[PDB]
RNA sequence: GUGGGAGAGGGUGGUGGAAUUCCCGGAGUAGCGGUGAAAUGCGCAGAUACCGGGAGGAACGCCGAUGGCGAAGGCAGCCACCUGGUCCACCCGUGACGCUGAGGCGCGAAAGCGUGGGGAGCAAACCGGAUUAGAUACCCGGGUAGUCCACGCCCUAAACG
RNA sequence: CCGAGGGUAGGGCCCGUGACUGGGGCGAAGUCGUAACAAGGUAGCUGUACCGGAAGGUGCGGCUGGA
RNA sequence: GUGGUUCGUGGAGCCAUGGGGGAAUCUGGGCGGACCACCGCCUAAGGCUAAGUACUCCGGGUGACCGAUAGCGCACCAGUA
RNA sequence: CGAGCUAGCCCUGGCCAGGGUGAAGCUGGGGUGAGACCCAGUGGAGGCCCGAACCGGUGGGGGAUGCAAACCCCUCGGAUG
RNA sequence: CGAAUGCCGGCAUGAGUAACGAUAAAGAGGGUGAGAAUCCCUCUCGCCGUAAGCCCAAGGGUUCCUACGCAAUGGUCGUCAGCGUAGGGUUAGGCGGGACCUAAGGUGAAGCCGAAAGGCGUAGCCGAAGGGCAGCCGGUUAAUAUUCCGGCCCUUCCCGCAGGUGCGAUGGGGGGACGCUCUAGGCUAGGGGGACCGGAGCCAUGGACGAGCCCGGCCAGAAGCGCAGGGUGGGAGGUAGGCAAAUCCGCCUCCCAACAAGCUCUGCGUGGUGGGGAAGCCCGUACGGGUGACAACCCCCCGAAGCCAGGGAGCCAAGAAAAGCCUCUAAGCACAACCUGCGGGAACCCGUACCGCAAACCGACACAGGUGGGCGGGUGCAAGAGCACUCAGGCGCGCGGGAGAACCCUCGCCAAGGAACUCUGCAAGUUGGCCCCGUAACUUCGGGAGAAGGGGUGCUCCCUGGGGUGAUGAGCCCCGGGGAGCCGCAGUGAACAGGCUCUGGCGACUGUUUACCAAAAACACAGCUCUCUGCGAACUCGUAAGAGGAGGUAUAGGGAGCGACGCUUGCCCGGUGCCGGAAGGUCAAGGGGAGGGGUGCAAGCCCCGAACCGAAGCCCCGGUGAACGGCGGCCGUAACUAUAACGGUCCUAAGGUAGCGAAAUUCCUUGUCGGGUAAGUUCCGACCUGCACGAAAAGCGUAACGACCGGAGCGCUGUCUCGGCGAGGGACCCGGUGAAAUUGAACUGGCCGUGAAGAUGCGGCCUACCCGUGGCAGGACGAAAAGACCCCGUGGAGCUUUACUGCAGC
RNA sequence: UCGAUGUCGGCUCGUCGCAUCCUGGGGCUGAAGAAGGUCCCAAGGGUUGGGCUGUUCGCCCAUUAAAGCGGCACGCGAGCU
RNA sequence: CGCGGGGUGGAGCAGCCUGGUAGCUCGUCGGGCUCAUAACCCGAAGGUCGUCGGUUCAAAUCCGGCCCCCGCAACCA
């Protein structure tokens, strides 16, 4: 739906806020299962290794569940559905009849109430987690497993899918958010449904400090520095390059591919 | 206006610490440079308990 | 009211094959395309033509009409749901409740605009090749918006009987 | 107190004027090309859209005021 | 592929050797500056080994060495203020 | 040897008088087939406004072997981010 | 030794010169003393008073208190001191820190890595104004006290007795436990008032013996209560989860509760007892002591940001950990143990003085600078921590005295004129708070807006209306309205408190930057686009391990550019980059040996070595511009001339479309018209011959926004005509302390010559008794800095690339 | 003169040369008068206010008896800007 | 002033560097087609190569000096 504001001041004219009214009466989160201590701070032992990161809210990790196969066959029924800081989805928090509490990232259309269950059995419905085998061809899923027993890691970001394309012996042919065409194991779990939230890409942050909220530091252009810093540094008022337009550490950034090519997994790859 | 000394005795010992300048091997030789040359202070005095 | 009927009438969801285009495999050799005739162009880096496989998008051949439905714009494969109009028989209830309609309000092809999605063919703009005195055209080979969908706008027509 | 009117301040309509600029009317024999009327030598008209010295062309849908 | 040696790729051995290949046990092996013949010299891939030599914190002797702006930074409670 | 100045990030605490304007949203009324929407009233949003502390350093003057190796007077910006 | 702007030292000159560190301010009397403007005391005066006053923390470390001291330290003086000598002074189970816990971070057995030295590194450990934790109020010291003493009150521990219970962990679970903004109710702190209660005294100078003035009317406190509030559901069955176990927690399932009823827990009120208790006056202290007093110790009001606190409500950016605590069991033990009540005994270590917005900390100084937290009284201004004055409290800023010139700083005022000043209204003025009328273009519909422009503002009396708190009334308190009337030049009567518009440029906007000359139109920014990346991601740091990315997964992450928003971003792929091309050309090591040489008597051993096989890169074929970049010359032509829609030709990879255009871009230039002016190299509108705009180094617009830059007008003034007076601080004169850069020596005149070409110093002439003091600044090519430009030096550094040459990387 | 001679314009203060802009004295004039033209003596004194530009200069505005030229380190920054 | 690029029939361009021959396009002229014109067709003429000079057997061509044309530069002060 996304909020939307007068302009009772500039940078309230545009800006935007989500949704929440998915977010189930639960808005503080659950101890026990999660959540833990996140550790802010924007490079590795020492030295900034990514730029422009820090500031922005204190926030709480939610340790979720990306390997559903611990449950094969217990049923859950989800309790709720939240807000979770650390990414673009939401997040349902769901109560096994084994007692045990988990969070599942919230796929689009779960509902509250609803039943929810993983394995080879599993009615295909949206919640529900399988083998990628299982799954009927041309099903739309997601949090999907790359290596079997390895955890989710493809389409958790809101609004996102993979669909299931066909099969190969042991393997399923996947399509992912990017469009790429993937054969992942067959025995690799994924849950059938998109991700929700897709409203996400409809957000308009309206203003600077929205940016840094989120631990978004100022980024500055090549342009504005000196030779000493960056390829594009000087010269005089203004300048248009001179070069083919580079990152600070020489590379070119128009066009120069750079996944490595004799990676291993490429024989398991079929598109961009 | 705000000078560069801003003293503060626990900066100071762990900063200039004999335990500090025991920790690394170009600490150690500043203890050795000092006791050759017959510094009566090794390390800074920091005080107070 | 009671009981019936025809229908591409509207919306949402689902789905079938034909064909074009692209990728992959087989087999295959020196031209294919195109026109008034040509050339740009495609092709020994293996094209065209044929076989098999996959991907995707849009439009539904036959039925089809000089036909049907809608108040218009319009509406065509197939299935279900939701739903408007309407005709017929019976003469059953109401009992003048009737007709039109300034404003208002909704509807409103195509093209266009917004944000997001999709993009197979086609195709303004654009680029080439011919024709011309020139040709910012007709023809030819390319090709972007767009044509497609969700939602929001736009509100015009030879919206013509 | 009211009060003709004078003063300051700001708005409302109207008229005149303005370098310059837009398209328009009319002005016997100036240039350019041929769009339309015969199938007008690409049927024409049309709403919209982009492009073009110019009529104009083209895309999409529509009309018969054409086959 | 390199270092070492007077040796800087040179005709470049010898001695060390990171990488690949990879033997023999005296009729065995290495060397004598590519190489080959001959004639000779040693016996690799285990270790230990005084003395002659270097130094001068420390003690002593001596100076065609200084003598308080010299001589150590310091003759003096100096690596002090 | 230095981040006890300074530049950023991390962890934990603290500070921001007093006024202004009055978004959403509720609530009632109006409207309609249901709407949209329009009214009040309430409500208390905002890198919003005025203005201290506080964080600045705009303009001028003074100071220039200074009170000060950046200072003082008048003036100005921000002040719930 | 004579010069090295030489080194070290001593002593000169400037010079009795400038200065003596905030313009908050002083005077007098008395003491002491060898000696007083400066030390004590008293009176009078002035200054702070959201401090210039008290309380912390940091830092300092003897600076505290006392006796005796004045050579030095003090910008003078000093009998004084933060100085010199000596002596005394800091008392804790309850405050803070440690024998408690964890954060980032550090450290680090296991493990991994590294020429070495070392680098990572989960468990654990360390790490604090964060969590946990039991003391309130008064008294005494010259100097300490929540530390001593008094009263009232707790906390662990250990051994007992008494009663209860399955007790039992570094293990399970629960809790601790968490944002921002806005907040309700009940209180406390603090504050105002009182005819009432308590008090020494007081009638002054015309009046007042009066609900007269003045001072004061509290503090702490266990239990039990009382009020306000915070917390919490109780049963029973089933139980496969919480990494062993569980009666616990979680998940089902039924009944009871839906309430704070009941349980506990806080805060506040009351509380046995305990304590304080003014002005005044008299004392001798430097200071504190008695007296008032047997003090009184009472009602009303305002009232927090603080308490009840884990309160509530809304929002999006989604808001530490661990222990203490409760509980669940496990081994083990159940003569143990643990809980509860009572008794006795035990309770360590360090800090504790004083300064603490400053003369004791940071700035070489007794420095006008810097420095975190708490309290911060009253009255008035609408409010408030603002401002004026003033409690408490604390100062008069460690040179004085006179004078009353220039000139300077700071201030005040001015006739007539009001921008003529000037590079600019620079500066200074005007304006200024509240309430009430009243407001444009434009606009994104919010705004523009405090647009503009206006009026009201005091005090007196009358009538009158809501609340608050009290009972529905009294008062005390907060807001209103109506009506008469008084006074002054003037009513936010002092202080705090916008000058207003119009039109261009640039940038959207709040924001950010050159600490110590630039705050901008630069940076950033939401947003747009391109491009990389399928996850052991790309990218970055490190040789590595490893870490970031990210405990993220294409709606996500990196790199570039552009920079809200609207309308838009044309054409060129020839060159360069990037991408895509199982062909071909070229291509190193290695594979390959046709073939030739060296030895040898030969077997052999040793070299050279052509075919062909050989990757990526290049070459070549394609594509690609929100990738690097680029986007033409000439000649003619219309029935007035002028001009050229039209044509010819050369060339290109393609020859700038739209939209702007003498511009932040225009040289010729003050282009040319037009407007503003009496007058306009600037400004505003246009034409276009654009030296040299132009479409994401974006193009043309844009409301709002700005200590941005330009032009204009109104309002107002010492900016100016054009100055003048007046104030304070200096300047000057006297007493005191008393520097500085500079300095070849000096007995240091003008003109005209001359001289290395600008003479006090040489020539001739001219003038000129010796020495000072306040002033001006022409000269000594004055001082200051081995010129910052320039050039030289085969001098140095930062920077770029299709310079060379390497190297990391791929 | 680079072990430093601050460099444009303005401002304040001046002062000098005259090849004189004004005023005084003149000769010739194609000098009727008035007003000019032009030349010769002569610097004693004078030699305005604004608009635009950093401007010097210049161009305008309104006046004037006139709106003089040039030197003094494009005089003058230990005097200002 | 310095720098280097051009002057070729009526117009716009070749030609030179490797001297010996001036060619393409358009336009002009005659002829055709048409009722006529333009388009088209068939034929045809037109250049002292800016101008002085030598270099040579011979200069558009190579070299100097002027003549106009075009584009560059003119910097630290
Ligand atoms: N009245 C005509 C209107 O204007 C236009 O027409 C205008 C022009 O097109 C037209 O120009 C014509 C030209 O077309 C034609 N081929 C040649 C002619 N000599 C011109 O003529 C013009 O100029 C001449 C002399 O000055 C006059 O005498 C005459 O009246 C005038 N029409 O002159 C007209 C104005 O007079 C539109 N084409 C027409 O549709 C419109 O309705
Ligand atoms: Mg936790
Ligand atoms: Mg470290
Ligand atoms: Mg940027
Ligand atoms: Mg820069
Ligand atoms: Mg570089
Ligand atoms: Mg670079
Ligand atoms: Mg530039
Ligand atoms: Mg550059
Ligand atoms: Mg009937
Ligand atoms: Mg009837
Ligand atoms: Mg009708
Ligand atoms: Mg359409
Ligand atoms: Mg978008
Ligand atoms: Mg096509
Ligand atoms: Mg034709
Ligand atoms: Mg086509
Ligand atoms: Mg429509
Ligand atoms: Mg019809
Ligand atoms: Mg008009
Ligand atoms: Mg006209
Ligand atoms: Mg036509
Ligand atoms: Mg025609
Ligand atoms: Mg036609
Ligand atoms: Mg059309
Ligand atoms: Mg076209
Ligand atoms: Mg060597
Ligand atoms: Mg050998
Ligand atoms: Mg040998
Ligand atoms: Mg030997
Ligand atoms: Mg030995
Ligand atoms: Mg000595
Ligand atoms: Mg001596
Ligand atoms: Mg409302
Ligand atoms: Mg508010
Ligand atoms: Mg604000
Ligand atoms: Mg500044
Ligand atoms: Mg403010
Ligand atoms: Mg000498
Ligand atoms: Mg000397
Ligand atoms: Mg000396
Ligand atoms: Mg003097
Ligand atoms: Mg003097
Ligand atoms: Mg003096
Ligand atoms: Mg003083
Ligand atoms: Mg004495
Ligand atoms: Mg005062
Ligand atoms: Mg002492
Ligand atoms: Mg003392
Ligand atoms: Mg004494
Ligand atoms: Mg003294
Ligand atoms: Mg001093
Ligand atoms: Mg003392
Ligand atoms: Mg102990
Ligand atoms: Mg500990
Ligand atoms: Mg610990
Ligand atoms: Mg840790
Ligand atoms: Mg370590
Ligand atoms: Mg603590
Ligand atoms: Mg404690
Ligand atoms: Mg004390
Ligand atoms: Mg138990
Ligand atoms: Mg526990
Ligand atoms: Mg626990
Ligand atoms: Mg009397
Ligand atoms: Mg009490
Ligand atoms: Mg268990
Ligand atoms: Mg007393
Ligand atoms: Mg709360
Ligand atoms: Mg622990
Ligand atoms: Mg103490
Ligand atoms: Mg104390
Ligand atoms: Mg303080
Ligand atoms: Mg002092
Ligand atoms: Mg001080
Ligand atoms: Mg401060
Ligand atoms: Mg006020
Ligand atoms: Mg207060
Ligand atoms: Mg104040
Ligand atoms: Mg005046
Ligand atoms: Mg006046
Ligand atoms: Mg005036
Ligand atoms: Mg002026
Ligand atoms: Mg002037
Ligand atoms: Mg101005
Ligand atoms: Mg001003
Ligand atoms: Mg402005
Ligand atoms: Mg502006
Ligand atoms: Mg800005
Ligand atoms: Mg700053
Ligand atoms: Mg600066
Ligand atoms: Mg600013
Ligand atoms: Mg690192
Ligand atoms: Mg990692
Ligand atoms: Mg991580
Ligand atoms: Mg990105
Ligand atoms: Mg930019
Ligand atoms: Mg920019
Ligand atoms: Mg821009
Ligand atoms: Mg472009
Ligand atoms: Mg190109
Ligand atoms: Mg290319
Ligand atoms: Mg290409
Ligand atoms: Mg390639
Ligand atoms: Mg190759
Ligand atoms: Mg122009
Ligand atoms: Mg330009
Ligand atoms: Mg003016
Ligand atoms: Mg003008
Ligand atoms: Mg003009
Ligand atoms: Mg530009
Ligand atoms: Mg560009
Ligand atoms: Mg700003
Ligand atoms: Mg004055
Ligand atoms: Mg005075
Ligand atoms: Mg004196
Ligand atoms: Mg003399
Ligand atoms: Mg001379
Ligand atoms: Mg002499
Ligand atoms: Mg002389
Ligand atoms: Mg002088
Ligand atoms: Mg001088
Ligand atoms: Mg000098
Ligand atoms: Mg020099
Ligand atoms: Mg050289
Ligand atoms: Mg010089
Ligand atoms: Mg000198
Ligand atoms: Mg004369
Ligand atoms: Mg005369
Ligand atoms: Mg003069
Ligand atoms: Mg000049
Ligand atoms: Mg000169
Ligand atoms: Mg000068
Ligand atoms: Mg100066
Ligand atoms: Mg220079």
């Amino acid at each position: 739906a996304v909020k939307k504001f007068k302009p009772y001041t500039p940078s309230r004219r545009f800006m935007t806020v989500a949704d929440f009214s998915e977010i189930t009466k639960t808005e503080p989160e659950k101890s026990l299962v999660k959540p833990l201590k996140k550790t802010g701070g924007r490079n590795n032992q020492g030295r900034i290794t990514v730029r422009f990161r820090g500031g922005g809210h204190k926030r709480l990790y939610r340790i979720i569940d990306f390997k559903r196969w611990d449950k094969v066959g217990i049923p859950a029924k989800v309790a709720a559905i939240e807000y979770d800081p650390n990414r673009s989805a939401r997040i349902a928090l769901l109560h096994y009849v084994d007692g045990e509490k988990r969070y599942i990232i919230a796929p689009d259309g779960l509902q509250v109430g609803q039943q929810v269950v993983a394995g080879p059995d599993a009615p295909i419905q949206v919640g529900n987690a399988l083998p990628l085998r299982f799954i009927p061809v041309g099903t739309v899923v997601h949090a999907v497993e790359l290596e079997p027993k390895k955890g989710a890691k493809l389409a958790r970001a809101a609004g996102t899918s993979a669909q299931i394309q066909g099969r190969e012996g042991d393997y399923v042919i996947l399509r992912l958010p990017s469009g790429e065409l993937r054969k992942v194991h067959g025995e690799c779990y994924a849950t059938v449904g998109a991700v929700g939230n897709a409203d996400h890409k409809n957000i308009v942050l309206g203003k600077a400090g929205r940016s840094r909220w989120l631990g978004r530091r100022p980024h500055v252009r090549g342009a504005a520095m000196n030779p000493v810093d960056h390829p594009h540094g000087g010269g005089e008022g203004r300048a248009p390059r001179g070069r083919p337009p580079a990152s600070p550490w020489g590379w070119q950034t128009k066009g120069l591919k750079t996944r490595k090519r004799r990676k291993p997994s490429s024989r398991f790859i079929i598109a961009r | 206006m705000k000078r560069t000394w801003q003293p503060n005795r626990r900066k100071r010992a762990k900063t200039h610490g004999f335990r500090a300048r025991m920790r690394t091997p170009g600490g150690r030789k500043v203890l050795k440079r000092r006791r050759q040359k017959g510094r009566w202070r090794l390390t800074p005095a920091v005080r107070k308990r």
